[PDB]
RNA sequence: UGAGUAGCGAAAGAGGGGUGAGAAUCCCCUCCACCGAAUGCCUAAGGUUUCCUGAGGAAGGCUCGUCCGCUCAGGGUUAGUCGGGACCUAAGCCGAGGCCGAAAGGCGUAGGCGAUGGACAACAGGUUGAUAUUCCUGUACCACCUCCUCACCAUUUGAGCAAUGGGGGGACGCAGGAGGAUAGGGUAAGCGCGGUAUUGGAUAUCCGCGUCCAAGCAGUUAGGCUGGGAAAUAGGCAAAUCCGUUUCCCAUAAGCCUGAGCUGUGAUGGCGAGCGAAAUAUAGUAGCGAAGUUCCUGAUUCCACACUGCCAAGAAAAGCCUCUAGCGAGGUGAGAGGUGCCCGUACCGCAAACCGACACAGGUAGGCGAGGAGAGAAUCCUAAGGUGAUCGAGAGAACUCUCGUUAAGGAACUCGGCAAAAUGACCCCGUAACUUCGGGAGAAGGGGUGCUCUGUUAGGGUGCAAGCCCGAGAGAGCCGCAGUGAAUAGGCCCAGGCGACUGUUUAGCAAAAACACAGGUCUCUGCGAAGCCGUAAGGCGAAGUAUAGGGGCUGACGCCUGCCCGGUG
């Protein structure tokens, strides 16, 4: 059995509302 | 006639239609029946050429050749049958040779009345006679522009036409609104005003029947975004401040000519703008 | 070329098939490009019996990979010979 | 709720199929490069 | 490092055994729980084997694991009738010559492509660890071809085949209401069961089952033909005993075309409650096998856009029905003999087999969708069929969340009656200001509905009767705090600003006093159009024609809409 395995890593993203207020 | 409706609801307030009374059979003849796609508006590049058109409801055509190229063939007046593609309703008529053809139909037309499409024909309405025979200042209907071509002019119902007049070239004409043109003296031509003048009086009466029409609604350009409309911008209903009312488009709108200066067409205009 | 006798590769030896042997057919692997017509006329000859109701069917192949290298099978089409009764069988001798 | 990718066959076949681009220059242009890189899977 | 800290991905499991080195998580059995207008099945899209059997199990299983949609070995989709292609056409696209454009290309005839449509012949049970309106046992059906078997005919005085041509037909909208019948549910009968030890029932007891198709044949619910016969024809590129049209004859139906679904045939066949072997590679089958009626109830299905009404008047062609043109020496009418191809058929498709990085509380046509109560695809509880929804054990701290309760008070809280509470189910009484006379208006505000008897009611549905049902009204009585007792099915009265309204708007902070609309008005436009999309050709507007279109402004309706042309257009 060569029991092969593999592994994948994914940066993604994104959001940014950014829910900040003031200073105004 | 016109059947005003009580107001049951919000849309009943306004709201009236045409009596139908013309109408004498539910359904067209089968065999001059044609296709209508609604094109939407769209240009064949698929850009819309022309706003707010489209998403009415569907329409069939029925054949009808104003030309009336045929002549010394008397005819016959068996049904009339709305038209969903114009205000104008159509009268079938059938022919002593058995063929048929949907004609326009000018008002108090009688179910069963000859009809001869000759120059020999009778003033009688309905008939389609030569301008050269046509006696000065009868009313006119359905006035081809040259012939063979058919009749452009006068095809929307309650509109009408006069003669002041006539040489050998050319026959004088009256056109709505008062405007003139010496149209060719050898062109066809058919007496009576269109019927169906009752139509300018129909109340739409809510925003639902428009859609049927299909008339889409068009936005005012002062609520229009300034990348989009000349009129956008401003704090809330921004003034007419820009010089010069426009369209959309660069050119001025309210008391701007459209007209070519030099056309064709301006040797035929003896009378304009009568307003 | 054509010939009925090269349309055939090998007869499928499987329990679903052995039981098959007593309904008068029997299963053979035919070219992916071949017609039910082309198969009739391959039994007429090659075994010489009456040919009945003919029935044939593809396989997509299955993945088969071997350490880090996958591979598709390639696509077997066997066909199903319903043989008419009293003909002897050629198959297994 | 609903997302960008709703898989039709027939669609992706008319608009990004090997014929789709020999239909226009452009579409060759897109084949061209698609050769010169050496891709395994030209088209969809 | 934070840490052995957060999390362990909604929402029942318990026990007995079995397997095995190892069992809470796997398997089987017995209870119990949840969905059941589905957490049920059937089939697209898409996935592309993930289906099945025998093993393995390190990794992928938010945990172990003998188990997997995992990893390995073999195995599994069967078609003239199902879907698609050897048929057609729509949007749209390609497009000979051609019209245009520095080039590349753009546009568009003839023609072709293209279903989400039209045309089209197979239905009932059985079968495997699987795939079955494909394999099988029955009965069939369509199209095509004659070594054939009979029957009828005619040799250009022409028996017949009859078009790429002409017509007919196909052929189409929305809403609503009767009617006929059925897929489905339940009653009395009928047949197989059991006498039940928890008080009491051989008893108006209990459990379970109560049948069957396409077709070849007959007729019937009923609808549609508006009539049929004769003569004449400036027409339907040529022609027509076809159509259209015209003129007469007979018109209360002879006749013309299509019917759901029924009765017998299809069936001296098989489904069926229940018995259930030898034993085989001890699963559980093979195999045997009763009754199979009647009434009530019935649609969202079919007859069928059939009927009625309405406006916003609602595809295209072929398959077909005919006509001649035109082909002709052997053809037609029925039986037998054969032929009938190319692809899709597994499984997952309310989802752990897909869109979502995940075995993710979201997203995914349509076709079947039961029972009790109920108007009902509301709601609650249960059939058919599934699901034990894969980290747990136990203490019962704060604190956070989801809820249940609440003494006396009430909005004293708060920017603000936010949230919550309350009202809400049918029948009946009753109902104001104001108003465009429609409304407002479930106004508001109250009463009655639970169970028993007179009452297989009064009255209706169907039926010959017998019976099953739909069911008020009442009277007398019984009870509890309670009575649409559970569950879900409006809280109202006012007073003003803005907006006529419905509708629409920033998907992912703002839905509105915003947008839009009908209406009102101005202006422009005479067709080779004003406005446009484009270098152009072409096309939209428009198969339009000033009562029609383009643009600006204003927003239903009512009362109105004053003055100024110096300046800027």
């Amino acid at each position: 059995i060569y029991h092969r395995i593999t592994t994948w890593i994914r940066k993604v993203f994104r959001m940014n509302s950014p829910v900040n207020d003031e200073e105004d | 006639a016109i059947k005003k409706y009580k107001p049951t609801s919000n849309g009943r307030r306004g709201m009236t239609t045409s009596d139908f009374a013309e109408i004498t059979t539910d359904k067209p003849e089968k065999s001059l029946l044609a296709p209508l796609h609604k094109k939407g508006g769209r240009n064949n590049q698929g850009k819309l050429t022309v706003r707010h058109q489209g998403g009415g409801h569907k329409r069939q055509y029925r054949v009808i050749d104003f030309k009336r190229d045929k002549d010394g063939i008397p005819g016959r007046v068996a049904t009339v049958e709305y038209d969903p593609n114009r205000s104008a309703n159509i009268a079938l008529i059938n022919y002593a040779d058995g063929e048929k053809r949907y004609i326009l139909a000018p008002k108090g037309i009688q179910v069963g009345t000859e009809i001869m499409s000759g120059p020999e024909a009778d003033i009688k309405v309905g008939n389609a006679l030569p301008l050269i025979n046509i006696p000065v200042g009868t009313v006119v209907h359905n006035i081809e522009l040259k012939p063979g071509k058919g009749g452009q002019l006068v095809r929307s119902a309650g509109t009408s036409a006069q003669v002041l007049g006539k040489e050998g070239k050319y026959v004088l004409v009256r056109l709505n609104s008062g405007e003139v043109r010496m149209i060719l003296s050898a062109c066809r031509a058919s007496i009576g005003q269109v019927g169906n003048e009752q139509h300018e009086l129909i109340n739409i009466g809510k925003a639902g029947r428009s859609r049927w029409k299909g008339i889409r609604p068009t936005v005012r350009g002062s609520v229009m975004n300034p990348n989009d409309h000349p009129h956008g911008g401003g704090e809330g209903r921004a003034p007419i401040g820009r010089k010069s009312p426009m369209s959309p488009w660069g050119k001025p709108t309210l008391g701007f000519k459209t007209r070519k200066k030099k056309n064709k067409s301006d040797k035929f205009i003896v009378r304009r703008r009568k307003n | 070329m054509k010939d009925p006798r090269d349309v055939l590769k090998r007869p499928v030896i499987t329990e679903r098939s052995a039981d098959l042997m007593t309904e008068k057919k029997y299963t053979f692997e035919v070219d992916v490009r071949a017609n039910k017509t082309e198969v009739k006329d391959a039994v007429e000859s090659i075994f010489g019996v009456k040919v009945d109701k003919v029935n044939i069917m593809n396989y997509k192949g299955k993945s088969k990979r071997v350490g880090r290298y996958t591979g598709m099978t390639s696509r077997r089409r066997k066909a199903i010979v319903k043989l008419t009764a009293d003909s002897k069988e050629i198959e297994i001798f | 709720m609903k997302r960008t990718f709703q898989p039709n066959n027939r669609k992706r076949s008319k608009v990004h199929g090997f014929r789709s681009r020999m239909s226009s220059k452009n579409g060759r242009l897109v084949l061209a490069r698609r050769r010169r890189k050496g891709r395994k899977v030209l088209s969809a």
